[PDB]
């Protein structure tokens, strides 16, 4: 069975959800709007990241144990996981229907095209795509959903962590919650190696992350790119 | 280092 304390943690992650992902998409009017004629859904998508940082970061703070790291190393883990994060939480809105990310409306509905409209190539948007099917086939359930992005955020392995012994401890409180989780309450067939295929997830994005990284470096060496990011994309992605 | 944003934000 589901422990008490794993019961509260599951009860905590799913409410840290509901109150930093907005299924309605209505903070999304507040964005420099879309255009689809260069670059040009770069202030668009920028400013849909940027929001999407804060979010990721009021999440991560309602982490049960996050709170007991130092701020050096919080800063550490929610730097290195933010783009991460934002792509496990975009699934979400993904629809294997057109491959797109359906945010409510045609304007706020994202396909290959427009991501490359960002200053993206298919060396990143193909195996985010892949990613994303992969994914939405595991028909996760939200619990499982939130478990995953908890996890992805508290990693031990990550560069610059200085107490990663106390990273790994709390990283295990959520992984054990997880696979009990999955015994108890996810019924056969879906259940199939489950756990196993969410860790592989994580390896995934460990790529993305490392390509994402590489051509956001290219698309911001250029002045009149980085002056459409924001000051938060900035900081947390670099320069 | 500094990441005055991110700081801000995390408390
Ligand atoms: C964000 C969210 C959403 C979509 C994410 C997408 C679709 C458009 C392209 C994105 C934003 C990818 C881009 C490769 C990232 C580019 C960023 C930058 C231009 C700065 O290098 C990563 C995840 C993708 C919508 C909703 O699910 C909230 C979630 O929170």
């Amino acid at each position: 069975k589901l422990s008490e304390e794993q019961q509260h943690i599951i009860a905590i992650l799913l409410d840290a959800h509901h109150k930093t992902y907005d299924p309605t998409y209505a903070d999304f009017r507040d964005f420099r709007p879309p255009v689809r004629m260069p670059l040009s859904m770069l202030p668009h998508l920028a400013d849909l990241v940027s929001y999407s940082i804060q979010k990721v970061i009021g999440f991560a703070k309602m982490i049960p144990g996050f709170r007991d790291l130092t701020s050096d190393d919080q800063i550490v883990l929610l730097k290195s996981s933010a783009i991460e994060v934002i792509m496990l939480r975009s699934n979400q809105s993904f629809t294997m229907d057109d491959m797109s990310w359906d945010c409510g409306s045609q304007d706020y509905k994202y396909d290959v095209t427009d991501v490359s409209k960002a200053g993206h190539t298919l060396e990143l948007i193909e195996p985010l795509i892949k990613f994303q099917v992969g994914l939405k086939k595991l028909n996760l359930h939200e619990e499982e959903h939130v478990l995953l992005m908890a996890i992805c955020i508290v990693s031990p392995d990550r560069p610059g962590v200085q107490d990663a012994k106390l990273v790994e401890a709390i990283q295990d409180r959520l992984s054990n919650t997880l696979q009990t989780y999955i015994r108890c309450r996810h019924p056969p067939p879906g259940s199939h190696q489950l756990y196993a295929k969410m860790i592989q997830k994580l390896a995934d994005l460990r790529s993305l992350n490392e390509e994402h990284s590489k051509q956001y470096r290219s698309l911001s060496f250029q002045p009149e790119n980085s002056m459409k990011l924001t000051p938060l994309v900035l900081e947390v992605f670099g320069n | 280092k500094n990441h005055p944003m991110l700081m801000n934000l995390l408390k």
